């Protein structure tokens, strides 16, 4: 008995994402979709047991029993939709089999990109205001720490932090292991 | 509340012949509620070696049971099925018609 | 809904632990799950109704008690480091099809061989770059919570004594300060972005709640006992 | 393949003398499973069930039955409160499906209070048919949960039939066998000038048998007395049909037609 859903999916803000769930069970007594925000409890989204599409606001749940397949469709994607999506199938003995979950990543629409690396003081290096297409690589050096990109919403922007107490550490070299924009501002 | 009295049918497994080994069945059915007492009798006395099916369920919500025992019919022996149920003021003794 | 306690717990290998769970929905069925990275929720034990319980997929090292219709507790007889996980209590009206599962808030349990590597975080606030202020008319404050262990922290931003959420973003997962070590300590960063006109008015406080040791926890080291505590760093406009 | 069915019954008794709760499963006329409030265990009733289902089936369904037992107790208490009834009353349930010879299917789910129809599920309209206003009150409460109605429709049409196909394979040697009937006609002068004709069949399996009396090959005889189809105790069945007297007894059993001319 297996439940399969992608590990991770990335889509853009305002767009549509379809999260698939396939199941191989001896029997079938329904399929659930749950939403789980990071560090939070899973919360119910839908239950499907007959064939068809069920729409609940921006979210739709489809089921094909003959194909052993369901999808969770999210429309007009918002940043608040960044979460894990868990599907679960109740088998012939009413055992609930949970999928490993799909982590959904929403890329914000950056209207005015302004890539820059800044130095902060209590030092920290801040890579910020880059477009969502930019990926931040982890540090090759053990005593250099680089966080993943984070989206804040005041206006929405991306940022990554780099720090170290090593003498050779400079903000000019902090994100050298990443593919950063050509027009990045280095004050 | 409707209480339904049991239908009691006493019959042999195979066509009966005096002297030939057989099985005497008592089929008790169509009764409601489920509490019931059944005994097979040989000349008025309870037969100890008596097998029975578990309580069974009909689609019409009534119940049925099969009580049976191995026997060799004779001209002199009188066989019967004694049943008690809430619908009965006293146990009902149903004699085997000897097939 | 479903109420489960405690939210966080540090245990030493071999110690006993009871996780409490109650539900006020008059539900018949109750469940205990553990959530581990890269896998689906795994059922430890379940209780189809009051007066019955049964093993789930991963019952070894645990036991349960369906105390009454409301309560279902989970017990760790002799805690082992593999029992380090997030525990979710759940309930549904019945175990059969359709009946929505309701989950508790979750219990983060960390089982350690010894409590000697437990440390609260060091918290520092890094004031906005003057170059950022002049370039964007925006100002980003960074907060670093470093050298904590286990990863049992909650970071929040407080502006003029009130918690803010707008313009705030915290790393969802901490990074490992010693990636190659089994008992690596942790680091977490957060950013608070405000207008340059807001940063120039003369308070900003980054607050980190650390969940460590309890009063009953034995401590014999020379350093301060790494108890549950709030560590904060500030900046004025 | 002939028509076959799978069904699960539940009986709940309030203030019993007798278990408070029993559940029995059947494939056709064969008991396959049993559970009661005394054993608190779901056990096979047929060796072909025991031989083919692993202990985890029995372990899991025992837990479900313990929950269903508890739900039955609470529901019978609510029914008694609605009816304002004291003393001992019964609550019954029957769920099942049929797989017809032609491949089509049926599914049913019903409840009874004091051995009378109470609530009848209609899986085509996804609603409950209520016999009175207490049943109507329960119907309104149960229909408020659309997920459960849909779940029950899926179980009756898909899951029940797959279980039935699985069990029919397990019990193949028992359930799909044919034991043809042994049929005889007995003639006797009873009351003076009155002849009674009995057509008696025994040793047959399955229990479904058709018997009738015909006159001059054509018309069915008026006023035929029918004997019930009775278990003989050895896995076979017996039945009869009689008339008062050119007559012939017509018997049909598992695709075979038989005529006994008198
Ligand atoms: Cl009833």
């Amino acid at each position: 008995q297996n439940i399969d859903q992608p590990t991770e999916m990335t889509a853009t803000e305002g767009a549509i994402v379809q999260i698939n769930c396939t199941y191989q069970t001896s029997g079938f007594n329904g399929l659930f979709w749950y939403q789980q925000h990071a560090g939070e409890a899973p919360t119910f989204l839908s239950y499907n047991v007959l064939d068809g599409l069920e729409e609940k606001g921006r979210f739709s749940s489809f089921l094909s029993r003959s194909k052993g397949y369901s999808y969770l469709l999210l429309k007009e994607l918002q940043m608040k939709d960044s979460a894990s999506y868990l599907c679960a199938v109740r088998d012939s003995n009413y055992q609930l089999i949970w999928g490993a979950g799909t982590k959904l990543i929403i890329k914000p629409d950056i209207q005015n990109p302004d890539p820059a690396v800044y130095q902060l003081r209590d030092s920290v290096c801040l890579f910020t205001d880059f477009d969502s297409q930019t990926n931040v690589s982890q540090s090759k050096d053990s005593d250099v720490y680089i966080t993943d990109k984070c989206v804040l919403d005041m206006f929405k922007s991306n940022s990554a932090v780099a720090w170290s107490n090593k003498s050779d550490f400079a903000c000019a070299n902090a994100f050298n292991n990443s593919i950063i924009p050509e027009d990045t501002f280095f004050p | 509340m409707i209480q339904r009295t049991p239908k009691i049918q006493v019959y042999s497994r195979h066509p009966a012949e005096n002297g030939k080994s057989n099985f005497l069945n008592c089929y008790v059915s169509g009764f409601h509620p489920s509490d019931i007492e059944v005994d097979l009798l040989k000349n008025g006395e309870r037969i100890e070696k008596v097998e029975h099916s578990d309580l069974s369920f009909s689609k019409d919500w009534s119940f049925y049971l099969l009580y049976y025992t191995e026997f060799t019919p004779t001209e002199k022996d009188e066989y019967a099925c004694r049943v008690n149920h809430v619908t009965l003021s006293q146990p009902k003794i149903v004699k085997w018609d000897r097939d | 809904g479903v109420t489960q306690t405690p939210k966080f717990q540090v245990l030493k290998t071999g110690q006993s632990m009871t996780l409490q769970c109650a539900q006020d929905m008059n539900h018949n069925s109750m469940y205990w799950y553990r959530q581990d990275p890269g896998m689906g929720l795994r059922l430890i034990y379940y209780s189809a109704s009051e007066g019955t319980t049964d093993k789930g997929e991963v019952p070894n090292g645990y036991n349960v008690s369906r105390l009454n219709k409301r309560e279902f507790s989970l017990r760790l007889e002799s805690a082992a480091p593999s029992q380090t996980s997030v525990y979710f209590c759940a309930s549904s009206a019945a175990v059969e099809g359709g009946n929505t599962i309701y989950f508790g808030e979750g219990s983060r349990l960390t089982v350690l061989e010894d409590l000697k590597n437990v440390f609260p975080p060091e918290v520092a606030v890094f004031e906005p770059s003057e170059a950022e202020i002049s370039h964007t008319q925006k100002a980003t404050l960074v907060c670093l919570a470093t050298g904590f262990y286990p990863d049992h922290v909650e970071l929040s931003w407080w502006v003029n004594g009130k918690e803010v959420h707008s313009g705030v973003c915290t790393d969802p997962q901490p990074l490992k300060e010693q990636p190659a070590l089994n008992d690596s300590r942790y680091a977490l960063s957060s950013r608070l972005r405000v207008s340059a006109t807001f940063w120039q008015n003369p308070h900003f406080r980054c607050q980190v709640q650390f969940y460590g040791l309890s009063e009953n926890d034995e401590w014999t080291q020379d350093r301060a006992k790494p108890v549950t505590q709030i560590v904060s760093a500030e900046a004025w406009g | 393949m002939r028509t076959h069915s799978l069904r699960y019954f539940r009986l709940g008794v309030s203030d019993p003398i007798v278990p408070e709760f029993i559940s029995v499963g059947y494939v056709d006329s064969h008991p396959i499973t049993t559970y009661d409030s005394v054993t608190r265990q779901k056990e096979p009733r047929a060796p072909w069930m025991a031989e083919n289902l692993a202990p985890d089936h029995w372990e899991r369904y025992t837990q479900l039955l313990r929950g269903w037992q508890q739900m039955f107790k609470v529901e019978l208490k609510r029914l008694q409160r609605h009816y304002n009834h004291s003393g001992s009353h019964t609550y019954q349930r029957m769920i099942g499906c049929e797989l017809l010879e032609d491949g089509s299917t049926t599914g049913f789910l019903q409840y009874a209070y004091d051995g009378q129809d109470f609530l009848i599920f209609n899986k085509d309209t996804l609603s409950w048919l209520a016999v009175d206003n207490v049943a109507h009150t329960i119907k309104q409460a149960w229909e408020a949960n659309q997920h459960e109605l849909l779940y029950q429709k899926n179980w009756l049409e898909e899951e029940c039939i797959a279980w039935l196909k699985r069990f029919l394979e397990y019990g193949k040697d028992t359930l799909q066998r044919t034991e043809p009937p042994l049929v005889r006609v007995n003639r006797k002068e009873t009351f003076p000038g009155v002849t009674a004709l009995f057509c008696k069949a025994h040793g047959f399996y399955p229990p479904e048998i058709y018997m009738t009396w015909m006159k001059n090959g054509e018309e069915i005889v008026q006023e035929i007395d029918y004997g019930d189809i009775l278990p003989s105790g050895d896995g076979t069945y017996q039945a009869w049909a009689s008339i008062e007297l050119l007559y012939s007894c017509h018997v049909e059993h598992s695709g075979v037609h038989m005529v006994l001319q008198v």
